[PDB]
């Protein structure tokens, strides 16, 4: 057994992300970490042998505590590009690995100028169909899921308009209900007081 | 390199499925894993060379074959829904400190093909309020009603794929979470300058690649066979 | 206690026989340890690692490509080097200490007479000392309390192959009235010597 | 080459043709265990040792794969120079002092075996017998030939004469070791 915690970790850009791992078998002597980006296979990132208590390589460090059979991967100065699933694994005698269940790491970007707004958007084909966009909120705010069935709300997503040096969060909500409006689509969420609602 | 084949596949219960992996690393050891949320990377079968295989932690329901040094196959003789997963092959050297993984194979095992639906796709044009308030224009794409969740979404401006100013939900959401055979939805955003959106020569297309049935699969329903296909929606700029 | 193994390195690209082995030479426990791996093709050692040298060396021309390549790859050279600790020292202090190194099997000692007894006629007593472990043992014949060395013959140590040994010790003798012959056996599994007697 | 103790912590042997492999651990000339390459299990010579110590058979199975690969390479590399047959020699001795009437074990020790492919069988009054027969794995020698022992349970009787019969490629006719 190789156990990782937490299952999911969100960290602010620039902060040090800390990924924990522990194991049962005291013979385990080799501990590689694998990094997996969405839609790809894992790739070896960094590894340590039980004879060392620390392994450093750039922004990534493993700290190893043999007595406690505890292990930790520190990622310094975390970047949005570090968002991925990280797997701890262990080996003895150079026989095959056993993987932990993986820890999903999300790195949240700073938003220079928050400008929270909820806009309503019309279908380019059929003007009857519509979608609500919550956009330009700071990364502090959490978009909660809808307590109402028949109303869908996505999770927040960061887009990066590179040529304009500009990043922004957004979430989308939509519904087939006859009585649906944008102004309360995100009501189950902690929306900024300054939020612009044009209509 | 480690190449997996196929990359996506929909199968029916009782069906026979073969996943093949080829490596050109001159490696001796090869490995087959599955990945599922809540379970991590579980080893199914592995092999030290042609003609031999070894059981992993979860070999049940799976047979392996190593007909050569380059090729390692995973055989699912009686596919069951619990074998629905993403599968990864890896190769490595004898005693190797490093595994080299392939890119993955999405497999869905379904009780019934009548559950398979291609996505409907729609693009929503930016609001005038966003444009005048921010001088930016956000387009939204909504892919809905698809099953299974084997889709790849991309944005295309004037014939070329773009990534700048795009973001897509990490995962599809269930349109009816109360059901096991629930269809899925996925949204994406593309944001550009109001000036770029106002130019009527510019066109913006949301594309959803969908992996579904083979064109040789059996199908007799009122709806078109839900085959592997591209479904798109397009919007035109305007002043 | 888990034993660990030497790891054979991969050779570079009517009957044929290949052999690979990792040998751990221990002196005074693990105070001195020497480690050697050997690669052998049809009875010819062609390459080897030796902890006294610290790298692979070709033993014959056949081994040249392997030694150079293995030594050039830090992952291969370092894993082989580490085996002195991870295999030899580890196995000795763990598994061996609780198995081989602690096995203590007591000798069965029995005296047999080769031909039917006839006073004042020559005969042979055989002291059979059997089923013991480990190998270190001392067997001596006495006639009436005095050590005999003439007309005494022991086999070499006989390895039974089942983790016990055997040694048979013959004494050419002539049984008289009242003399007592004693086989005397000392072995690390014995708090005090076994003595078995045969009364003429 | 001097020592108080010698552990041979991995002997791998592979032969062609026939895909014949053997994997064993020895300590001071005795077999700790072999790995059964078909059942994929570690089999300790002394069951009590297996209760205290352990070995993962995959360590042996991967070693056998390396050595299978190396044999192929070294065969080509040497212009398919083949093995030279040796003539094995047998010695027969009882495990316990022989007492007529009492169950005992006859041991046949066969040495200078190369290549390690051999047939060792027992004759009682020149007729085939196999009561309780067991053989060890092939043990290594310093000159890279092998030795092996076979065991036969028997009841000593003056009406019974025994032979250890050894057949090997390096023998023109089967050798009988009389006891």
């Amino acid at each position: 057994q190789v156990r990782q915690s937490p299952q999911s970790l969100t960290v602010w850009e620039g902060e040090t992300a800390i990924l924990n791992c522990s194991y049962e078998n005291s013979a385990f002597d080799y501990f590689p970490w694998y990094q997996q980006f969405p839609g790809e296979g894992p790739a070896l990132l960094i590894a340590i042998r039980s004879v060392s208590d620390k392994k450093e390589d750039g922004r990534f460090t493993i700290f190893f505590n043999k007595r406690e059979k505890k292990l930790s991967l520190h990622i310094t100065d975390s970047q949005p590009g570090d968002s991925a699933t990280y797997f701890c694994a262990a080996s003895k005698g150079a026989d095959r690995l056993t993987f932990g269940k993986g820890t999903q790491l999300i790195i949240q970007p700073y938003i220079q100028n928050p400008d929270p707004a909820v806009y309503q958007l019309r279908d380019s084909k059929s003007s009857d169909k519509s979608v609500c966009l919550f956009t330009d909120f700071d990364s502090e705010t959490n978009v909660s899921e809808s307590k109402d069935s028949d109303v869908y709300i996505t999770d927040k997503c960061v887009l990066d308009m590179r040529s304009m040096d500009f990043k922004s969060n957004s979430a989308v909500a939509w519904s087939n209900k006859a009585a649906f409006a944008c102004a309360n689509a995100f009501n189950n969420s902690i929306i900024p007081e300054d939020t612009f609602f044009p209509s | 390199a480690v190449t997996q084949s196929p990359r996506n596949k929909v199968a029916v219960t009782g069906g026979k499925v073969t996943l093949s992996c080829d490596q050109t690393n001159n490696h001796n050891n090869m490995y087959w894993y599955r990945q599922d949320t809540g379970h991590g990377l579980r080893l199914i079968h592995y092999s030290y060379g042609a003609g031999s295989t070894e059981k992993g932690d979860i070999p049940d329901g799976y047979k392996a074959s190593r007909p050569s040094q380059e090729d390692f196959s995973l055989i699912l003789e009686l596919a069951t829904p619990s074998q629905t997963s993403v599968y990864f092959c890896a190769s490595g050297d004898f005693w190797g400190d490093t595994l080299y993984f392939g890119a993955g194979t999405r497999l869905s095992v379904l009780e019934d093909l009548k559950n398979v639906f291609p996505p409907e796709v729609a693009v929503f044009e930016p609001s005038e309020a966003e444009i005048s308030h921010t001088q930016k224009a956000t387009l939204v794409c909504l892919a809905t009603g698809f099953y299974p969740d084997h889709v790849e979404l991309s944005w295309w401006v004037n014939g070329k794929e773009v990534h700048s100013g795009v973001c897509t939900d990490p995962q599809p959401l269930k349109e009816q979470p109360a059901l096991n055979d629930s269809r899925y939805a996925l949204s994406s955003r593309l944001r550009v300058s109001a000036t770029f959106w106002q130019n009527p020569r510019n066109h913006f297309r949301c594309q959803v690649q969908f992996y579904g049935l083979s064109e040789n699969d059996e199908w007799t329903q009122d709806r078109a066979k839900p085959v592997t296909q591209i479904v798109s929606a397009e919007a035109w700029g305007r002043a | 206690f888990e034993a660990q193994k030497a790891k054979a390195n991969k050779a570079v690209d009517r009957h044929f026989v290949y052999q690979f082995m990792g040998e751990c030479y221990f002196t005074d426990g693990t105070q001195r340890i020497r480690y050697v791996t050997r690669y052998i093709y049809n009875r010819e050692e062609y390459v080897r690692y030796d902890s006294d040298v610290g790298e692979h060396r070709a033993v014959t021309e056949l081994g040249r490509p392997d030694a150079e390549y293995w030594n050039s790859q830090p992952e291969i050279l370092e894993r082989t080097r580490a085996e002195l600790d991870t295999v030899c020292r580890h196995n000795y202090e763990g598994p061996e200490t609780h198995t081989s190194l602690r096995r203590l099997e007591q000798p069965n000692v029995v005296i047999s007479l080769s031909r039917t007894e006839a006073l004042n006629h020559h005969n042979t007593l055989v002291c059979s000392v059997t089923d013991f472990y480990p190998a270190k043992i001392k067997v001596r014949w006495f006639r009436n309390g005095q050590e005999e060395t003439v007309g005494v013959s022991s086999t070499q140590l006989i390895r039974n192959g089942d983790w016990t040994f055997q040694v048979l010790v013959m004494l050419e003798m002539t049984p008289r009235r009242g003399e007592v012959y004693t086989c005397h056996v000392e072995h690390p599994s014995l708090k005090s010597p076994i003595t078995v007697e045969w009364r003429a | 080459i001097e020592a108080d103790h010698v552990g041979t912590y991995g002997i791998s042997v592979y032969q062609s043709p026939g895909d014949i492999g053997q994997y064993t651990f020895e300590f001071d000339g005795d077999e700790l265990f072999y790995v059964d390459l078909d059942k994929k299990e570690t089999v300790w010579m002394l069951p009590e040792f297996g209760q205290l110590a352990s070995f993962d058979p995959q360590g042996g199975l991967q070693n056998i794969a390396v050595v299978k690969h190396n044999l192929g390479v070294l065969t080509k590399r040497s212009n398919s120079t083949p093995a030279t047959n040796e003539a094995p020699q047998a010695t027969v001795f009882p495990k316990s002092p022989v007492l007529l009437g009492q169950p005992n074990t006859l041991i046949c020790f066969v040495d200078n075996i190369f290549p390690p492919v051999i047939n060792i069988t027992w004759l009682r009054n020149s007729k085939s017998v196999a009561d309780g027969v067991y053989e060890t794995s092939f043990f290594v020698n310093r000159d890279y030939s092998f030795h092996k022992l076979s065991y036969l349970t028997f009841i000593p009787s003056d009406d019974d004469i025994y032979d250890c019969k050894v057949e090997h490629w390096g023998l023109e006719e089967p050798v009988l070791k009389h006891w």
